[PDB]
């Protein structure tokens, strides 16, 4: 139950069938608040 | 005039000729100044391009769908996000201060707000279309994730304006509120008015000293601050929270269509245990996230009633059914019987003497003095319906205690009685869980509540109407 | 295997593959005979369509992509554009270079920043700005199994003030919408989707809005739509299914949108490096070049800009594409980036709406069958069996039907369309020689049932549903043919939206829409309520 980001998947076809296999095969462990506070330091501006 | 909370500002100016009529005391000072004084130019306190969006502003038609603006400052060039609404005197101008300066991240943090709110909304769409507790929990899961406060929850507004807490969030530290109830005394009308206007209320502390508004000596109307999002909270509900332990507020309404206008369905409402200013983008993200949250949840509330009106009419011809064959006396004999048609404790019937209990039921002198009561009080009637046999007029309604105390009734002919009966209102209630508190407020509500039962809603009436006159077609062929 | 999309695989590569034996040799494509020509393909064909499908190695011409890895920033790919885009050229361009020597500093650090994340990052997009000449940017990064693929589009330059309020403008504009589409009275679809309509086209500012519904067959009709008055209406229209290949409709369900800025420029070739095994994957990219054959369609039928965008629905946890909402225009047109996201947030207003009253009108045409089942069976119990028949309300009531018959020793009543006595006759006969031991029996169409005197019967009826009341009484329902009711206000070589109404017109022929599995469980249950009715005389 995270809000994730939107992966991206490509059509493949294999042992006679359809299948979209996945492109890429540490979870999230803070909310998004402390993530936009980390992420939108403008500390480097000095 | 009224008082703000202590981080924005506040400046009134008249819509013909920019002319400021009205100040707070908070604006000369972080604003940059030390000129402000009185009668002045609003653009004169801005850059050229702030000034230049002031007016595009101003000269639209709705003051709506350009906020907010981001303006800056002139004595130091700081940001002040802006959000624009009229009063039909004045335009006022509410500023706060922004923390992110940089001018690259300030795009990113807009465009991310739409992602983050898209994000979230697309998440509740892939739950199944088959209950509102289920979508109660996602809603308070993802706003909790959002904004990273210490308790959220949902309040649900009943008939009689009375809340109750369906869902909760919360850090494993404090006790649970989830099954609460209050009462409607606790919202007064204003605020759910307000809400109705206004979709949104937040707080950032409430041991902050208010800060008192300037007016001007041209005006006797006072300044009409409704409209205002940082008014200051009001005396008796800051003593609240003051009590109850909690000091940042974040309130956000539930709003479906309804017999068209608009109504208040509950609330979401979150609490912290220090002061909390969360960012503009979140608080968007948040509110365009309650939109889809209303949607879905109309959707859920026509649905269910729906299906509701369905069952019923099922169970309402398999009662028909039964009732065809062999004698009527054998309703009671099955298991679909009267109970199964309206949500109730107990119920019975009266057919040539013969009294048949279901449920929870009193003794058979009991029912022949309801009985004797109705001929003595209401004989011309088709049907009765009271939620409390107390307060009704009943001297035995001691004897019943807190068991019989719902009422529905509805005649043969003057003789063979359809009976519904239903309990007080404190065997649905658990919550394990002088000064002003939630606990107070319970205690209130079970004190007020006492002695009644849950008010009985108009399908039940037009199910036991159309059950009523089926009977009656049913002894009139006989 | 049965599902039509798995069916439709192989057309589409079939298609695409003739197509491009077509283009090749420098010939025309001719559009109705490739239709009428397939209806027992390879692996390798359907391997190369989808490899050229979603890997063509060709973007628009007005945005660049550069790839890096993400180990040391090292780029491991570029457009041909990309050089004259950042104002580069007069090797600081050349695989193997970092791709942070290429923006601002202060832009490095941001894109460093939104390297290195986690499920999910809180910069995307980012606003960066050119080293050289500092043009502005929206850099939007997605990430593919072999690096980090970084879209570049240009920006607007002016005070950012005037690009936030237009955001937020866009945004209010949206929400606006959406209100206007909550205050709406429910029961009906067709006002919901005209509001919509009108509002996405005063929203985006298109030359034409339509929507189009995908049936069960998988083809597509415009139910909505709003002109620019001198244009020619395309309300009513129906095409064939193989016009959207299967990939396009995944590709749909993956991102929620798609643009086109001009159909009549050059596609942008991309370089790659030689130890990559394969061609680079282009399917999470926004600056995709379209296809030969949809650019043709476009050129050919007027349209030079478009925009479309899905509309999604639960269905019974799983995404179901009912449509799609379409803009065209007559000039170049790019959209700044927060109108998509606000378009999007439309959509899905939109779809949440749909549910509901798809949902709806399900419950309330249940309840109208129940309604219309109790009360046959009143008229059944008061008077004789073949009173049933004779006072509205009828058997017509039951399902959505042009006509209906009787048959019960003997006595044969007409009701409608329906064929003559001597025609009913043959058809009981064909049925007892050869449908003897079922208790139902549903088909599209008679033509492809087997029936001999089809073609005799005409376009009266078509399509029929039969239940056995007994050995002897049976039930019938009839219907006409598709094109009786489709109607549209307007040599098939070029690809023209005429040749695609008459193409579907012609596969169509001499067939009936669908009998739903709503109509064949109304149609059992009354069945089984007859026969006990019947077996207790
Ligand atoms: C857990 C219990 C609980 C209760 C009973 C509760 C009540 C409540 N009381 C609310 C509001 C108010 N309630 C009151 C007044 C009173 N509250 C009481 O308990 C008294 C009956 C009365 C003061 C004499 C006022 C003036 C407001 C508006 C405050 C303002 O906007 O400045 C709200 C709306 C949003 C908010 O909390 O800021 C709520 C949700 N909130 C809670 O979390
Ligand atoms: C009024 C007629 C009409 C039609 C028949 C129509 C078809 C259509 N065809 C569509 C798409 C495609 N259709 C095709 C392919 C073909 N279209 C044909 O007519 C051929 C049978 C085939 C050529 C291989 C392709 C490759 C696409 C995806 C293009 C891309 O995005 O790169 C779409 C959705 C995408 C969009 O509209 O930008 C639509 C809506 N659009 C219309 O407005």
């Amino acid at each position: 139950c995270r809000l994730s980001d939107q992966e991206y998947m490509e059509l493949v076809f294999e042992n006679g069938q359809i299948l979209a296999k996945g492109q890429r095969s540490n979870q999230r462990t803070k909310s998004i608040m402390d993530l936009y506070e980390a992420e939108y330091n403008e500390d480097f501006m000095k | 005039g009224g008082y703000i909370q202590p981080f924005g500002c506040m400046i009134a100016v008249d819509e013909s000729s920019f002319r400021i009529i009205g100040y707070s005391e908070n604006a000369r000072e972080m604003l940059g100044i030390m000129i402000l004084a009185m009668g002045t130019d609003v653009r004169s306190l801005f850059t050229s391009s702030s000034s230049i969006l002031l007016e595009r502003a101003f000269v639209a038609r709705e003051i709506t769908l350009l906020n907010p603006v981001w303006i800056h400052s002139k004595n130091t060039g700081k940001p002040f996000y802006a959000i624009l609404h009229r009063i039909d005197v004045g335009v006022v101008i509410d500023l706060e201060p922004a923390r992110t300066e940089d001018p690259a991240l300030s795009i990113a943090g807009a465009v991310q707000s739409q992602k983050l709110a898209v994000r979230a909304i697309s998440q509740l769409q892939a739950l199944p279309g088959g209950d509102i507790k289920l979508l109660c929990d996602t809603v308070v899961e993802s706003v909790r994730d959002l904004t990273g406060y210490d308790r959220v929850m949902v309040h649900k507004f009943h008939e009689d304006e009375h809340g109750e807490v369906v869902a909760e969030s919360k850090r494993d530290d404090l006790e649970p509120y989830i099954g609460l109830h209050y009462p409607a005394t606790d919202i007064p009308q204003a605020s759910r008015f307000l809400f109705k206007q206004n979709r949104v209320r937040m707080i950032v502390d409430c041991n902050a000293t208010p800060v008192l508004v300037v007016q001007d000596d041209r005006l006797t109307q006072s300044m009409c601050l409704v409209g205002s999002t940082l008014r200051a909270p009001h005396g008796c509900h800051s003593q609240y929270m003051a009590n109850m332990g909690s000091i940042a507020s974040l309130a956000m309404a539930v709003i479906i269509n309804g017999n068209s206008s608009m109504r208040l369905w509950g609330l979401v409402v979150c609490h912290h245990t220090s002061s909390r200013c969360i960012p503009f983008p979140l608080r968007y993200a948040c509110e365009f996230l309650m939109q889809a949250f209303g949607l879905q949840l109309n959707m859920e509330l026509q649905l269910a009633l729906q299906m509701s009106e369905k069952r019923v009419l099922r169970t309402q011809t398999l009662l028909c059914d039964m009732l065809l064959r062999d004698s009527p006396a054998g309703i009671v004999t099955q298991s679909p019987s009267i109970m199964d048609l309206v949500k109730c404790d107990g119920a019975a019937f009266l057919y040539h003497g013969k009294y048949y209990p279901l449920g929870v039921a009193p003794s058979e002198v009991q029912i022949k003095d309801v009985v004797e009561w109705l001929l003595a009080n209401h004989a011309d009637s088709t049907g009765l319906s009271t939620d409390s046999l107390g307060d009704a007029g009943y001297p035995g309604a001691a004897a019943l205690g807190d068991a019989v105390c719902g009422m529905a009734v509805a005649y043969i002919t003057k003789r063979d009685f359809l009976f519904w009966f239903r309990s007080h209102t404190a065997k649905e209630i658990k919550w394990g869980g002088q000064r002003m508190h939630p606990r107070s407020s319970f205690q209130a509500f079970l004190e007020v509540v006492k002695s009644r039962s849950q008010p009985w809603e108009t399908a039940e009436m037009d199910a036991i109407h159309s059950l009523q006159l089926i009977l009656r077609d049913s002894f009139k062929e006989s």
